[PDB]
RNA sequence: GGGCCUGACUGCGAGGCCUGCAAGCCGAGCAGGGGCGAAAGCCGGGCCUAGUGAACCGGUGGUCCCGUGUGGAAGGGCCAU
RNA sequence: UGGUGUUGGCUCUUGGUCGCGCCUGCGUAGGAUAGGUGGGAGCCUGUGAACCCCCGCCUCCGGGUGGGGGGGAGGCGCCGGUGAAAUACCACCCUGGCGCGGCUGGGGGCCUAACCCUCGGAUGGGGGGACAGCGCUUGGCGGGCAGUUUGACUGGGGCGGU
RNA sequence: CGUAGGGUUAGGCGGGACCUAAGGUGAAGCCGAAAGGCGUAGCCGAAGGGCAGCCGGUUAAUAUUCCGGCCCUUCCCGCAG
RNA sequence: GUAGGGAAACCGAGUCCGAACAGGGCGCAGCGGCCGCAAAGUCCGCGGCCGUGGACCCGAAACCGGGCGAGCUAGCCCUGGCCAGGGUGAAGCUGGGGUGAGACCCAGUGGAGGCCCGAACCGGUGGGGGAUGCAAACCCCUCGGAUGAGCUGGGGCUAGGAGUGAAAAGCUAACCGAGCCCGGAGAUAGCUGGUUCUCCCCGAAAUGACUUUAGGGUCAGCCUCAGGCG
RNA sequence: UGGUUCGUGGAGCCAUGGGGGAAUCUGGGCGGACCACCGCCUAAGGCUAAGUACUCCGGGUGACCGAUAGCGCACCAGUAC
RNA sequence: AGCCGGUAGCGGGCGUGGAUCCCUGGAUGUCCGAAUGGGGGAACCCGGCCGGCGGGAACGCCGGUCACCGCGCGCGCGGGGGGAACCUGGGGAACUGAAACAUCUCAGUACCCAGAGGAGAGGAAAGAGAAAUCGACUCCCUGAGUAGCGGCGAGCGA
């Protein structure tokens, strides 16, 4: 008897998957405990539409990001800071890089998304990765400069 | 013993025929009927309990239509069934046939 | 008692015995293919009268007759048992 | 009372089987243990040879195969010995056996949720539990009950006889 | 016996507007081809439980029933506590 | 009806068996003067007999269906009631005695019991009577039980292959080895009985064979009618 | 298992109590086991006048009865009993 | 043109201003009965709610209303019970016949039950069955006692 699993189930199968069990098992355990549903045509349709709808919003995020590879990766964020020689008096934070990135070049970003362990404290040419989606890692080139 | 609430299968009467002797097809003289008496063949009725609308509905149904009970439960989702009595749920369920 | 043989025939069968029926019995002759005999001829089991069982159902060998739209097949018929 | 439905989960042990990894085969004769039928005239080796020792495993008592370590540029064919068929190397398939697996049949254990019982309390607890019950089907026991049969002749009938 | 006419008077007797018994019936619920069979509650069900009337007089014919005398029950309303 | 023969294919005044041009089975063939007459055959009427129906009428004992009955009787259930009078005198208890204590013994008291006698009441032993009764089970005399497995009123439940039964196949509404009513139903009856006006002609049989047959049948024999023969 | 003429038969068809269990016209059922060929038909939803049956009722008509007949009842009968 | 039923009588009335009588419609219609407020030994008993009567609160009477089941959003609709035969469906004997009897027969009859209705059933091919055919169903004639079925018996019979 074909049922659609609603959960991962030890050596039976994975959530969303279509497996074959003895009718007894399905009727008197699986179904009553919410763990699965009959592979009817009508709810086979539905599982298909979910697979379909998830796959839309996923490949639609792997596009919202890839497009944000195009806005960045094709610029340099330039940050003037009061500094002397190479060491800065204050510092450039990710929270700063973001609030910078909005003012010039327009793009809004999430500070917290940016891979910056400790606030930058030296002038120079920095390459900082963004990660707005796993698998879609962005290169943000940031020139921290004096005056 | 009795009636399937789903299929309508009822007890039927059948003869029980007792025979003797060797079939012709096996080279025998032929079969002789040594008795015919009436008997009944009952549907294989069993209980299926189902929760529908948080109520426990139970059906007496021939084993062949055990899957038709669950199919009814499915068609039940489109229904405004809560608050009803289990007599009332079963009526709605049944009406879906 | 001996020799050769398989007529302990196949297809029939005039005419009878007996007889409520159904049975039972005897049977010359013709044809086919044979046996014995030089031949005449004899031989369709046994000197004779008991040693038996209708029909139904079924088995087996044969025939190749019927075959449920058609060709087959199933199943039957027919002859023998 | 067998099969099957209602009827499920895990496991162990056995049996069937397919899917793999595999190993496995000892007549005269021929080096050594030659399973078939082809591909085959070459293969292998720092993916470390000839050979030295210890363990496993079947053991025709001759070995075979599987491992560990030195040595670490060597070994077997084709030819021919050769027998029915002959050697390196790659297959497709057997004899038998092993371990993984599927798919299953039989037994054993355990589980719970079908089903049954039960609990002032009940979308729950407890107990039995895939048994029992109940459907269909198999064969059996079965004067508890049912329908019947149980001859004729005859110095009456029976008994005897026929 | 035929025809006619008369005659049976209750808050207190009996039964009902009270209770339950066996049993019956029967929401719930269970079962059964149909008819129908069961079934805790409940309801019904009495010669059991409960409940207030005694004595006398009177009629042709009724009387714990009418009358007389002496007693009593429940319900409604009210007043008082 | 006009074609039959053959299991059939099939052939056809033939056909079947058969090798058969054999043999056989079963089949095939009007009167008068083209006219009329008759006729195969077939339709209708009438009559005899046959088959199927209840089939000439009446009669079972029984079988089956569905109902009606426990106001009789049997058992049980609920709730009530009844059992004169008399007798015997269990346990216990008290006191006395006994003993180490006891058992136990005696007396009084007590009032047990499918105990006794005997009415009511319940029975029905023996005898007599009754016998078209007083009575479809009675009467008289006698006799059993009579605190119990007692008797009894009211209210209930159990029934037909079923109930109920201290068991007799008893009882279940005056006949129970399977209740009664209605139905199947006009069961069946190879048996018994009955079978209705008149005249006229003829006129048997009671045997043989066979028969779950023997007092019933089939055939034959024997009777009768019509047609033909002579 | 039933239905059919079909009683297990060579037993199809229609129906279905049990088990198993599809497909959507290149689908399916059928033409008497089965197979092929050739055909017929479209299952698993429902309705549908009329032509047909009957006679409590009304009427018409009898080679039907005529009070033991004709209905059980001509009548106060499903009565008395 | 008579009339106040059978039904005369006593004792009274009515009718050509159209009676009695006949037909149609309507009104009234105690109680019981499916019986339905509840009970019950049918034709009796006992209630709730609203309204009314009486002096009326007790008590009693009058009118209205109150069973259960099904279907549809408490309210609507419907059901229930009867009917001589006929009809369908669900169940379903036996005597008897087989000159015994079991299969078979009787017979899917008798009968019980449910359901309908003036009829009911069936009905518009997943048919027939051999015709290159027919064209729903029902009913009559015929096909035919054929085909077949059958302890290949008795019989049964498309
Ligand atoms: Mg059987
Ligand atoms: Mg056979
Ligand atoms: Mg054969
Ligand atoms: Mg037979
Ligand atoms: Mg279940
Ligand atoms: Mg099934
Ligand atoms: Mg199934
Ligand atoms: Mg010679
Ligand atoms: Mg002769
Ligand atoms: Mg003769
Ligand atoms: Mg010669
Ligand atoms: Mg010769
Ligand atoms: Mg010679
Ligand atoms: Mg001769
Ligand atoms: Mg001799
Ligand atoms: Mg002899
Ligand atoms: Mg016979
Ligand atoms: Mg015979
Ligand atoms: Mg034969
Ligand atoms: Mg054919
Ligand atoms: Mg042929
Ligand atoms: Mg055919
Ligand atoms: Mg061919
Ligand atoms: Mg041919
Ligand atoms: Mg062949
Ligand atoms: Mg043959
Ligand atoms: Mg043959
Ligand atoms: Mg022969
Ligand atoms: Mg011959
Ligand atoms: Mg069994
Ligand atoms: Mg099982
Ligand atoms: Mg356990
Ligand atoms: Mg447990
Ligand atoms: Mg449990
Ligand atoms: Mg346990
Ligand atoms: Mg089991
Ligand atoms: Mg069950
Ligand atoms: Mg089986
Ligand atoms: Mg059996
Ligand atoms: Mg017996
Ligand atoms: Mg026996
Ligand atoms: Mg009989
Ligand atoms: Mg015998
Ligand atoms: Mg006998
Ligand atoms: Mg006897
Ligand atoms: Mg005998
Ligand atoms: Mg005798
Ligand atoms: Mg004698
Ligand atoms: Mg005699
Ligand atoms: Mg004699
Ligand atoms: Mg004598
Ligand atoms: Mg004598
Ligand atoms: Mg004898
Ligand atoms: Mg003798
Ligand atoms: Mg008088
Ligand atoms: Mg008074
Ligand atoms: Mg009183
Ligand atoms: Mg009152
Ligand atoms: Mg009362
Ligand atoms: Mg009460
Ligand atoms: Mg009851
Ligand atoms: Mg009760
Ligand atoms: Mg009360
Ligand atoms: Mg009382
Ligand atoms: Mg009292
Ligand atoms: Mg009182
Ligand atoms: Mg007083
Ligand atoms: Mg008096
Ligand atoms: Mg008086
Ligand atoms: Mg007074
Ligand atoms: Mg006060
Ligand atoms: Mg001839
Ligand atoms: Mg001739
Ligand atoms: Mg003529
Ligand atoms: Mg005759
Ligand atoms: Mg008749
Ligand atoms: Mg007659
Ligand atoms: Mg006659
Ligand atoms: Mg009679
Ligand atoms: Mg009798
Ligand atoms: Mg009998
Ligand atoms: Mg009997
Ligand atoms: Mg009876
Ligand atoms: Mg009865
Ligand atoms: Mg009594
Ligand atoms: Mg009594
Ligand atoms: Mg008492
Ligand atoms: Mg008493
Ligand atoms: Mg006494
Ligand atoms: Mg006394
Ligand atoms: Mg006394
Ligand atoms: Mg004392
Ligand atoms: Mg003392
Ligand atoms: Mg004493
Ligand atoms: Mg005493
Ligand atoms: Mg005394
Ligand atoms: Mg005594
Ligand atoms: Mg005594
Ligand atoms: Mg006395
Ligand atoms: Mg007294
Ligand atoms: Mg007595
Ligand atoms: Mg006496
Ligand atoms: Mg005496
Ligand atoms: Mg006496
Ligand atoms: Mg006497
Ligand atoms: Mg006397
Ligand atoms: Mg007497
Ligand atoms: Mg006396
Ligand atoms: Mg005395
Ligand atoms: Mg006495
Ligand atoms: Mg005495
Ligand atoms: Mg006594
Ligand atoms: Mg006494
Ligand atoms: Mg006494
Ligand atoms: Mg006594
Ligand atoms: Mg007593
Ligand atoms: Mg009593
Ligand atoms: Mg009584
Ligand atoms: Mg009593
Ligand atoms: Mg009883
Ligand atoms: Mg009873
Ligand atoms: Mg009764
Ligand atoms: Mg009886
Ligand atoms: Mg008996
Ligand atoms: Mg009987
Ligand atoms: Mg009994
Ligand atoms: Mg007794
Ligand atoms: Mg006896
Ligand atoms: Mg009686
Ligand atoms: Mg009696
Ligand atoms: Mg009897
Ligand atoms: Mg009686
Ligand atoms: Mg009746
Ligand atoms: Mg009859
Ligand atoms: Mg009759
Ligand atoms: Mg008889
Ligand atoms: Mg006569
Ligand atoms: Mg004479
Ligand atoms: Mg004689
Ligand atoms: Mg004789
Ligand atoms: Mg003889
Ligand atoms: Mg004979
Ligand atoms: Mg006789
Ligand atoms: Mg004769
Ligand atoms: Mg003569
Ligand atoms: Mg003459
Ligand atoms: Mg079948
Ligand atoms: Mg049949
Ligand atoms: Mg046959
Ligand atoms: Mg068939
Ligand atoms: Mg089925
Ligand atoms: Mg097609
Ligand atoms: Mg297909
Ligand atoms: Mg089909
Ligand atoms: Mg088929
Ligand atoms: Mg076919
Ligand atoms: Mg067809
Ligand atoms: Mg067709
Ligand atoms: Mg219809
Ligand atoms: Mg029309
Ligand atoms: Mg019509
Ligand atoms: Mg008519
Ligand atoms: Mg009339
Ligand atoms: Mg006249
Ligand atoms: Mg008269
Ligand atoms: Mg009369
Ligand atoms: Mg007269
Ligand atoms: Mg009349
Ligand atoms: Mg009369
Ligand atoms: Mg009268
Ligand atoms: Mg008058
Ligand atoms: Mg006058
Ligand atoms: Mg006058
Ligand atoms: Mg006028
Ligand atoms: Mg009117
Ligand atoms: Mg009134
Ligand atoms: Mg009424
Ligand atoms: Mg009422
Ligand atoms: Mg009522
Ligand atoms: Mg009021
Ligand atoms: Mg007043
Ligand atoms: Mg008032
Ligand atoms: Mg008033
Ligand atoms: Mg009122
Ligand atoms: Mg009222
Ligand atoms: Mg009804
Ligand atoms: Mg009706
Ligand atoms: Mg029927
Ligand atoms: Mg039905
Ligand atoms: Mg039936
Ligand atoms: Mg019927
Ligand atoms: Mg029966
Ligand atoms: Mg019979
Ligand atoms: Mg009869
Ligand atoms: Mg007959
Ligand atoms: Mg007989
Ligand atoms: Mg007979
Ligand atoms: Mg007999
Ligand atoms: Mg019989
Ligand atoms: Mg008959
Ligand atoms: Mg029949
Ligand atoms: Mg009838
Ligand atoms: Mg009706
Ligand atoms: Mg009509
Ligand atoms: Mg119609
Ligand atoms: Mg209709
Ligand atoms: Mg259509
Ligand atoms: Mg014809
Ligand atoms: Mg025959
Ligand atoms: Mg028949």
């Amino acid at each position: 008897m074909k049922v659609i699993l609603l959960e991962p189930l030890e050596n039976l199968g994975d959530v969303g998957q279509v497996v074959d069990v003895k009718p007894g098992y399905a009727r008197n355990y699986l179904l009553p405990r919410g763990l699965a549903v009959l592979a009817t045509e009508s709810n086979l349709k539905a599982l298909e539409a979910r697979i379909r709808a998830q796959a839309k919003r996923l490949a639609e995020r792997k596009a919202e990001a890839e497009r944000l590879k195009e806005i960045l990766e094709n610029l340099t964020l330039t940050i003037p800071v009061r500094a002397g020689e190479t060491k800065i008096y204050g510092s450039v934070t990710a929270k700063d890089i973001a609030e910078a990135l909005s003012r010039q070049h327009g793009v809004t970003i999430d500070p917290k998304r940016l891979a910056l362990e400790k606030p930058i404290k030296e002038l120079g040419e920095y390459v900082l990765t963004y990660k707005p989606h796993p698998e879609v890692p962005i290169q943000l080139k940031v020139s921290v400069v004096a005056q | 013993s009795k009636v399937c609430e789903i299929s309508g299968k009822r007890p039927i009467v059948a003869n029980s025929i007792q025979r003797r002797g060797k079939a012709k097809r096996e080279g025998g003289v032929g079969k002789k009927t040594t008795g015919i008496s009436k008997r009944r063949q009952y549907p294989n009725l069993q209980k299926v309990r189902v929760r529908v609308a948080g109520q426990e509905i139970t059906f007496r149904v021939a084993a062949s239509h055990i899957p038709k009970v669950y199919e009814l439960v499915e068609r039940a989702k489109g229904l405004k069934l809560e608050g009803l009595s289990p007599k009332e749920i079963k009526k709605e369920l049944l009406k879906l046939l």
